[PDB]
């Protein structure tokens, strides 16, 4: 830490100065970071708090990360140009132009994504964010809305930043974010991009930390919060995601099934009739790879994630006394899934 | 809990562990120790998930130890003195490194989410309290953990830290600790680095900021130009090639103000340069003559100034010139010819590529030099010298810079080879490898016709009479290349492959590529050059430089088709398929359809190769006779009742569906269905996926396509039921496992409800099965109707209508009559006046079989007078 924590500040600020660390953005801070006086005082205050970030520095700590009373003060003058952005949300809500200033709200959220990753970079920053307005950040509580409310991939931003910041978060803080993610899961859509779902997922994994994410259970089918979930993932229809970007998420998916595996806790659910269907759409995928009979580093993923695929369809048998009965729905894809394994017994090595 | 009992038996044995953990034999005992641990954690996921999860558990709590003794280590203060009896640190980082290899391993069957970015960071600080091989150890763990994980974010700078750290290291890199480093390590950090931008595009500006300073280290520092272990060295050339060569992104870096400053960089990185490596930083080089290429359209005098440098050494002596100065000289020759007019090509050619006749006086200096070596010298640096004239023969390209040249090069190649095969003539080569002979031969071949065209026929020759090893595989190439007329005409190589249809693995590699200009690409040759757009290939090195664009019979293919034999041993048809795999041939059809036949059969099941150069070959009767043999084969896996020959059959199956436009290949589907039906799993699920292969070729309408997919297929599936009818053998349930297995068909068909696409297929079925008038089948037929709970004989005399048109579609004559006949006593009384009612739409079907039905539609209306009470 100490002077190398203050680097690892400075390589924040220094994401910020660069235009844009954000992608799909010309620019970062300078012009595109600039009462609106007030507003610009705290920006001020920001390239001070940048200025301090670069000359100072359990399991919710994670990794030690370093903190910057500066960054905490930018990621205050952070939450006056996110309010900005929440309050061209806020405008948006009150409707029942327009879009140029959410084009502005929306390079406020890629510089609050900027921030949430300078947040992730900097403890102090995420320690503001933690305590919230008494709790959520109240910018974070109108961020949250804003992202019920390009705009899709701002909010896979706030997911990502918001699974950054579980990560951060304690889990007791973590449990009290979580829930937040079930009004999102209602906000997540197929029609919604596959790559934001897929930054859900990430979400989702850092929600399975989550105390009350982790009361919340596949059990009790559609109105269960996580059968929902899952049964959008069995329809896998990932019409955004493409190749191994549509396996990544699967991956991601696969992960969060492990995390949830490794978890002692973890039809009647519709996530256990998803994971058979899931399962299916997994031997699809085996059955591709099947077909590929891992040079490609994607493809040497894929082998792995086929390796993963099958712990959890292992899983999926050792989890449900009736194999058969969810082998009955996909026994075509279960024949296949056996030619698929013996493939994959051949490809382990 | 009882399982906590067993854990705790285990930590009694624990503590004798630890004695275990450090010894002088332990460090073998651990790796045992850490397996048997793997294998334990591995145990624990057989016992439970959770189990596991509670291990894992256990093992992040162990790790976080280590990570509290790493932060100690870290701080470098105070050091416990017992971290459990006594405790040393070097020990305890040992048996931590045994730990941390079953942890790698585990953290990757872990694949925690949120818990392992912090691990990954906190191997990042442990790479940074690791020395040494400790510290190599942890970042070969962490490498693979890094592959598993990408970049994680949260490790962010310090991961970006800790490549500084590595490029700081390779600043200041003992030999010994660079063999301590771990060039694989190195070479993930590589791997990490995308070839073109994908995750490097993906990889922050910030990272490639550091990776920047990472650039100023070692060849811009000069620590590449100081000695360092080849591996490492190819390992930083290999990095620069990854990032610096890739070049990718960069908008937010300086770019072209950094490329002034990566040229300033590439001077520091040229380094000794010739006074490998060095040619994969020519290779970034020539991507950086590719990158001034284009740009410079609508420097090079600098690198020619720098070869003026190498040359300028060669000209003082012989002697001067390092022999690896003047293989760098030869280096990126083949750029320079890629540069300038070749690079306009792919115009103005306002760039001039350096002259052949200066590189050809170096040349005669270094043929001078050559003479002036002593035996002691050259040799092997001779062979290094003579891949210089073969880089000299790949700078000159298309064109020699002289015929007189080209002969004096040619000469040059003699060298070592007496006769066969220059005013020195013998008495140059009696002054003067099987692989430099290779390199002789690859040059004789290189050169076509022109000055000596009978000396690169006596090349020719000489490569006939000597093929051993690389020679002989490059004397197949010379044959082929020693005319251009001759390989535009067709005629037998013989040669080797006269000797030996195979001619060894070499030739056969040889045979292949003239198997590439033979079939789909024009036996006549244009250009006639292999060279096409080589680029860099891999580690290798670059060795040799190099109707289509303008139909073949397999019987004028002959013997190169024969000598491909399920006894050769292939694996694969490669090159030899070539653009056939990317007409009347009557007898030549034969021998394809026995090629093809050979191929069917697999010498390796994963060798069938066969797929897409049969769906080019189904592109390109005789293919029915082929596929009967197939179905032969098909017949032969069943006899051979082995399920990865059953599989490859399949395979080959799904694909043939696929390939083929026409009717036969989905007749091969229906066999497959038949296949399908059968039991002993693949079958079904696989021929589901084949179909799904063969639906996505055929862009099927799904039930519309497959009533025209089925139809007389269908009745033939019908016939493959028939057939089980015949044989139902479990009374009711047989016929009822009958009609699961029609019921199957029908979810295969999967139109609207399995038993609704059923019911609309049974009317059509119900024709068929009449038709075929089996006993059995009619049992069936009331089992299928009590299966229905329909309309049943009901439902029959409205079929029977249906089956009445087709009993005029399909007519047995007299044998029909006794068809009908049993058809009449399932009737019973039968239609009799209603059929004379009905006709209409059914006699309408029989005539709309029309000519096909000819004669006896003609009946049927005399027929239909008999019913009614026509000829």
């Amino acid at each position: 830490w100490r002077q190398r924590s203050n680097t690892q500040g400075s390589i924040l600020i220094n994401l910020l100065l660069k235009q844009p660390l954000i992608p799909g953005s010309s620019l970062s801070l300078c012009h595109l970071l600039s009462s609106l006086s007030a507003l610009r005082e705290a920006q001020n205050l920001a390239f001070t708090g940048l200025n301090l970030v670069a000359r100072n520095e359990g399991g919710r700590r994670a990794f030690p990360l370093c903190q910057l009373p500066g960054a905490v003060h930018f990621l205050p003058l952070v939450q006056f140009f996110i309010g900005l952005h929440c309050q061209a949300l806020q405008d948006l809500a009150a409707a029942k132009p327009e879009d140029s200033v959410c084009i502005l709200e929306g390079f406020s959220v890629t510089a609050l994504s900027i921030l949430q990753h300078l947040v992730c970079h900097s403890g102090a920053v995420v320690s503001l964010l933690l305590s919230g307005v008494g709790g959520q950040h109240p910018l974070l509580k109108m961020l949250l809305h804003l992202l019920a409310f390009l705009q899709a991939s701002v909010l896979t931003q706030c997911l990502k930043v918001l699974v950054k910041l579980a990560e951060n978060t304690s889990c007791d803080f973590l449990p009290r974010f979580q829930c937040v993610f079930q009004v999102l899961p209602k906000c997540l859509s197929p029609e919604t991009p596959l790559p934001s779902v897929l930054l859900a997922v990430e979400l989702l994994s850092l929600l399975a930390d989550h105390d009350q994410l982790a009361p919340q259970l596949c059990s009790h089918s559609e109105g269960c919060l996580l059968l929902l979930l899952y049964m959008y993932i069995t329809s896998r229809p990932d019409r955004v995601a493409l190749e191994t970007q549509w396996l990544q998420l699967e991956q991601e998916v696969v992960w969060l099934l492990a995390k949830l595996g490794v978890q002692s806790p973890l039809s009647n659910c519709q996530c256990n009739v998803e994971v058979v269907r899931a399962l299916t759409v997994m031997l699809h995928r085996q059955w591709l790879t099947v077909r590929r009979a891992p040079r490609t580093d994607q493809q040497r993923r894929t082998v792995r994630c086929l390796r993963d695929t099958v712990l959890l369809l292992h899983g999926l048998s050792q989890k449900d006394k009736l194999f058969m009965m969810h082998c009955v729905e996909v026994l075509h894809q279960f024949d296949q899934v056996m030619p698929g394994v013996s493939m994959l017994i051949r490809g382990l090595p | 809990e009882a399982k906590g009992s067993c854990i705790e038996f285990s930590n009694w044995i624990i503590t004798r562990l630890l004695r275990i953990a450090a010894t002088p034999s332990c460090h073998l005992l651990h790796k045992k120790i850490c397996e048997v641990i793997c294998s334990l954690l591995f145990l624990f996921k057989s016992k439970s998930p959770a189990i596991f999860g509670v291990l894992t558990k256990e093992l992040l709590q162990l790790f976080e130890d280590l990570v509290y003794l790493h932060r100690r280590n870290v701080m470098g203060h105070a050091v416990e003195w017992p971290v459990v009896q006594l405790m040393s640190m070097q020990n305890l980082e040992f048996i931590e490194v045994t730990l941390l290899m079953v942890l790698t391993r585990i953290i990757a069957i872990v694949f925690f989410r949120r818990q392992e970015l912090l691990l990954w960071q906190i191997g990042c600080v442990l790479l940074e309290y690791g020395s040494p091989k400790i510290k190599s150890l942890a970042i070969s763990f962490l490498t693979e953990l890094f592959q598993l994980g990408g970049l994680p974010a949260q490790p962010a700078s310090t991961f970006f830290s800790s490549f500084l750290e590595l490029l700081k290291h390779l600043v200041e890199m003992d030999t010994d600790q660079l063999k301590l480093y771990e060039e694989p390590l190195s070479k993930l950090i590589k791997t990490l680095f995308p070839f073109e931008a994908e995750a490097y595009r993906n990889i922050e500006p910030v990272y490639l900021n550091m990776l920047l300073e990472k650039l100023c280290v070692m060849f811009e520092d000069g620590v590449l130009m100081r000695l360092k272990s080849d591996l490492l060295k190819a390992a930083l050339c290999h990095l620069l090639q990854y990032f610096l060569k890739f070049v990718p992104a960069g908008y937010e870096s300086a770019l072209q103000v950094r490329k002034v400053y990566v040229r300033n960089i590439c001077k520091a990185l040229l380094d000794v340069l010739g006074i490998y490596l060095l040619g994969p930083l020519y290779a970034a080089l020539k991507m950086e003559s590719m990158e001034i290429i284009e740009e410079i359209q609508c420097l090079w005098s600098a690198l020619k100034q720098k070869a003026e440098s190498l040359q300028i050494s060669l000209e003082y002596s012989g002697l001067k010139n390092p022999v690896i100065e003047m293989l760098e000289g030869i280096a990126v020759v083949l750029q320079l010819t890629a540069l300038c007019t070749v690079h306009c090509s792919h115009p103005s050619v306002v760039i001039t590529w350096m002259s052949l006749d200066f590189y050809t006086k170096v040349l005669k200096s270094c043929r001078s030099l050559l003479e002036s070596v002593q035996k002691l010298d050259l040799e092997a640096t001779i062979d290094k010298v003579v891949k210089i004239y073969d880089a000299l023969i790949y700078m000159q390209v298309n064109s020699s810079f002289e015929d007189h040249i080209l002969e004096d090069l040619c000469g040059m190649l003699s060298l070592p080879w007496i006769y066969s095969h220059t005013t020195f003539a013998a008495n140059l080569l009696t002054l003067s490898s099987p692989q430099a002979q290779s390199r002789c031969v690859f040059l004789l071949t290189l050169f076509p016709r022109r000055i000596f065209l009978e000396w690169r026929t006596a090349v020719y020759n000489w490569a006939l009479q000597s093929s051993h090893e690389v020679i002989r595989a490059s004397c197949v190439s010379g044959f082929f290349i020693l005319l251009q007329q001759q390989n535009s005409c067709n005629r037998v190589p013989k040669i080797l492959i006269d000797k030996v249809k195979d001619d060894s693995d070499i030739v056969k590699k040889e045979f292949a590529s003239i198997l590439g200009q033979l079939v789909c690409t024009l036996h006549g040759m244009f250009y006639l050059t292999s060279s096409l757009t080589e680029p860099f290939s891999e580690h290798g090195h670059v060795d040799l430089f190099c109707q289509h664009e303008c139909q073949l019979k397999a019987s004028v293919c002959k013997p190169f088709l024969f000598l491909l034999k399920k006894k050769i041993p292939s694996p694969v048809k490669l090159a030899f398929i070539d653009n056939l795999h990317h007409r009347e041939d009557e007898t030549d059809v034969k021998a394809v359809l026995g090629t093809l036949l050979n191929l069917m059969e697999d010498p390796d099941k994963d060798v069938r190769a066969f797929s897409g150069n049969i769906k080019h070959i189904l592109e390109s009767f005789i293919k029915e006779l082929f596929v009967l043999r197939m179905k032969e084969a098909y017949t032969h896996a069943q006899i051979s009742r082995n399920n990865e020959l059953k599989d490859t059959l399949i395979l080959t199956t799904g694909d043939i569906g696929r390939a083929a436009k026409g009717d036969l290949v989905p007749f091969a589907l229906l066999h497959l269905l038949h296949c399908l039906l059968s039991k002993s799993a693949s079958v079904s699920g696989a021929a589901y996926t084949e179909i799904r292969a063969l639906v996505a070729a055929k862009s099927v309408k799904l039930q519309s396509f497959f009533s025209q997919y089925k139809k007389p297929i269908c009745q033939f599936l019908v016939e493959s039921l028939h057939s089980s009818q015949m044989t139902a053998l479990d009374v009711a349930h047989q016929r009822e496992m009958a009609l699961n297995t029609l019921s199957e068909i029908a979810n295969v068909f999967d139109f609207p409800d399995l038993n609704r696409f059923l019911t609309r297929t049974l009317q059509v079925l119900l024709p068929d099965l009449a038709a075929k008038a089996s006993p059995a089948a009619s049992a069936l037929i009331r089992t299928l109707g009590k299966q229905l709970n329909v309309n049943r004989r009901e439902i029959l005399i409205n079929n029977f209508k249906y089956i009445f048109s087709h009993l005029v579609c399909s007519c047995s004559k007299d044998e029909l009559e006794r068809a009908l006949h049993y058809l009449k006593n399932e009737t019973e009384i039968e239609l009799g006046s209603l059929l004379r009612q009905d006709f209409q739409g059914l006699h309408n079907e029989l005539l709309l079989r029309i000519g096909e039905h000819y004669q006896q539609v003609f009946n049927g209306l005399s027929i239909l007078a008999s019913f009614a009470s026509i000829i």
